[PDB]
């Protein structure tokens, strides 16, 4: 699934070069924020210390993300 | 509800991201990221209700992802296929 | 994210605008 | 008095968290 | 900037790259020949250089 395919997804839920660039940048933002959520999940996984990023780590990452944004 | 995005698509996207930082994900973790992607998308629609270059750089700065437009097209370079980030550079 | 804005606005509308509109007209028409 | 948009501009700011940035308000 | 990139000097820093030449650093980023060093030593004045073509491994 391409980053421009993520832009296509955001286009499908949202609704030509200028709009193309706008939607590509929106896809960049969505991808970066997904990466941020996963990175904060890894950070929470560091606090607990077991093998892998169990689901409540992504959960806690989302609450911290909302509490800071 | 038609909003959800597939778990396999998230797997394919995050596989490349694992190389920049190796996140390892059990199953229910995949299901929770898929479920909370809906909340993330709604929160983004709140944060970004309309698309503009100044608007998107300001939104991503507010998000803490970047510090300036320089960081913004650095992110675009590291997140987009080669020709595209040049196309966006023409837009900035 | 806006449920008790919606209901409060509706409830606020009725006692703030509707209720006095008929009440004053009802009082006037003796 | 009738216009509810002016009321909501005050309601949302107290409603949502301060760190919940109301920089952009969707239609 | 070229006589410094060719020698791969670490003094190639984005604050030394003028506003007129920061786009050239962006072009080099697109080229990806530059080792994209996320310099943690010093913020803002990030040090970036080309991968040394002379280094056999």
């Amino acid at each position: 699934m391409d980053t421009e395919a993520l832009a296509n997804y955001l286009l499908r839920q949202l609704s030509s070069s200028q709009e193309y660039n706008k939607k590509l940048l929106l896809a960049c933002g969505f991808q970066a924020i997904l990466r941020k959520i996963l990175l904060d999940a890894r950070t929470r996984a560091t606090a607990e210390g077991l093998r892998e990023v169990y689901p409540y780590h992504i959960e806690a990452a989302t609450q911290a993300f909302l509490d800071s944004q | 509800s038609i909003k959800p995005l597939q778990i396999m698509d998230l797997k394919h996207l995050t596989r490349q991201f694992l190389n920049e930082n190796r996140i390892i994900l059990p199953k229910q973790t995949w299901s929770t990221i898929q479920e909370e992607s809906l909340n993330i998308m709604d929160f983004l629609k709140q944060k970004i209700g309309t698309l503009q270059k100044q608007e998107l750089v300001d939104s991503f700065i507010d998000m803490g992802i970047i510090n300036n437009v320089d960081d913004m097209f650095e992110l675009a370079h590291e997140l987009l296929p080669l020709e595209l980030q040049s196309r966006i550079e023409s837009y900035l | 994210t806006t449920i008790d804005v919606l209901s409060s606005l509706f409830i606020n509308l009725f006692e703030n605008d509707l209720i006095p509109q008929a009440l004053k007209d009802f009082n006037k028409s003796d | 008095p009738w216009e509810f948009r002016k009321v909501i501009q005050a309601e949302y700011r107290e409603r949502l968290p301060r760190n919940y940035e109301l920089k952009h308000w969707k239609k | 900037l070229m006589k410094r990139l060719i020698e791969h000097d670490l003094n190639l820093t984005l604050n030394d790259f003028s506003s007129k030449t920061i786009p050239i650093y962006r072009l080099l980023l697109r080229a990806n020949i530059i080792t994209v060093i996320e310099g943690s030593t010093n913020p803002g004045t990030k040090y970036i250089k080309l991968i040394d073509f002379n280094e056999t491994s």
